[PDB]
């Protein structure tokens, strides 16, 4: 189908209190248009930046947002994710592997 | 040395909010060279790969970009009706070019309407496919007017391979400079089982192997890859998981084969 498929990623390996930075991959979705939000415990996390709109050689589009952070031991990180074939908005936790 | 040049652009009715409604990513061996957007209507290197860019090239790229912007918009205010239209539409074209080793060259243009094929041109043999008999009719239009064979025989095999090896010496620093992955393996319970799961962070460039080793030997049939995904700087992610029982979690590797290892490395958790 043409829903998003997600993945949440730290550009480092993490460790608590390390300055990182938070990604969310979206791909193989149609239409292009989506919503992508990192945040942290709810909260979206400042200064995130998305990629120029751009498709896989199948013509699926995906999009890249990453935001600087500095993982905390006791906090969520994850990735909302909206869509048009999505009835209701999609949240990926991040796996922090600490 | 086998090298490609790749443009990838979109037309979009509704990008959603902000967002420009045209845009064109390039690439050189899965590395971003320059952008450009109907927002800023201006074509621009990315200065990290290429830090000593001349205006008059960019220029030229700029003009060259916002006539594929115009004629993208002429095409979305124009297939939808003629496909039969209501919701939202997109266009997109790929083309570009390849240097084999060898020095030939291969030249590609594909396009496609609300993400399914619709037409493409052949160099070698200056031939258009259409997808569809509605595509079908602008393939008529355009090989009986006999204009757009001729100038993209030349944009593909005289101007992108110009171009690819202009950007390949400008960018020759960032294009070699290999980077190392750093790889994390990792393991969590659940259920009674244990799901182990190697991490390639942070590596240049893009072609990677992760493999699932138990006792010296492969597990292939019971691994789940994620899959080659960016990192905004340019390097790459990948990753590789497989499900044991807690009991044998010490007796797995990973290995990661990557241009920057001279011998594939084996990680355990
Ligand atoms: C580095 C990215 C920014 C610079 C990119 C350079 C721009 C090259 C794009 C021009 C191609 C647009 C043509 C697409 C629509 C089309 O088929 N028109 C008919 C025709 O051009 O013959
Ligand atoms: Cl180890
Ligand atoms: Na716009």
């Amino acid at each position: 189908d043409l829903t998003p498929k997600v993945q949440v990623y730290s550009r480092f390996p993490a460790s608590a209190g390390t300055k990182n930075v938070l990604n969310c991959f979206a791909a193989g979705f149609h239409p292009p248009k989506i919503s992508i939000t990192l945040m942290k415990d709810g909260v979206p996390m400042e200064g995130a930046q998305y990629s120029d709109m751009s498709f896989n050689d199948d013509w699926t589009f995906q999009r890249l947002v990453h935001a600087d952070f500095t993982p905390s031991s006791g906090s969520t990180y994850a990735c909302k994710v909206e869509h048009e074939t999505l009835k209701e908005p999609q949240v990926y936790k991040w796996d922090p592997e600490f | 040395g086998s090298h490609s040049l790749r443009y990838f652009l979109t037309g979009m009715t509704d990008p959603g909010p902000g967002m420009p409604r045209f845009v064109i990513v390039g690439y050189v061996d899965d590395k971003i060279f320059g952008t450009y957007n109907s927002k800023s209507r201006t074509a621009q290197p990315i200065v990290e790969m290429l830090p000593q860019e001349d205006q008059e090239h960019w220029d030229t790229q700029t003009q060259k970009a916002q006539g594929g912007e115009r004629d993208f918009d002429w095409n979305l205010n124009r297939l939808p009706e003629r496909y039969n239209s209501k919701g939202s539409h997109t266009m997109q074209m790929m083309f570009g070019c390849d240097i084999l080793e060898d020095g030939s060259i291969r030249g590609y243009d594909q396009y496609a309407f609300d993400g399914r094929d619709f037409l493409a041109f052949d160099m070698d043999t200056m031939t258009f496919t259409a997808a569809d008999p509605v595509a079908e009719i602008t393939k008529r239009r355009w090989e009986t007017e006999g204009t757009y064979a001729e100038r993209w025989k030349h944009e593909l095999g005289t101007v992108c391979v110009q171009n690819l090896r202009r950007y390949l010496e400008h960018g020759k620093a960032a294009l070699k400079r290999r980077v190392q992955p750093e790889v994390r393996v990792w393991g969590k319970e659940a259920d009674g089982i244990l799901t182990l799961s190697c991490h390639a962070h942070g590596f240049y460039p893009r072609p990677i192997t992760i493999s699932w080793m138990k006792d010296g030997m492969v597990r292939d049939q019971e691994t789940r890859w994620g899959g080659i995904v960016p990192n905004s700087d340019g390097t790459y992610h990948a990753s590789a998981a497989i499900d044991v029982l807690p009991e044998d979690g010490d007796k797995y590797w990973c290995r990661v084969e990557h241009a920057s290892l001279p011998q594939p490395g084996l990680f355990s958790w």
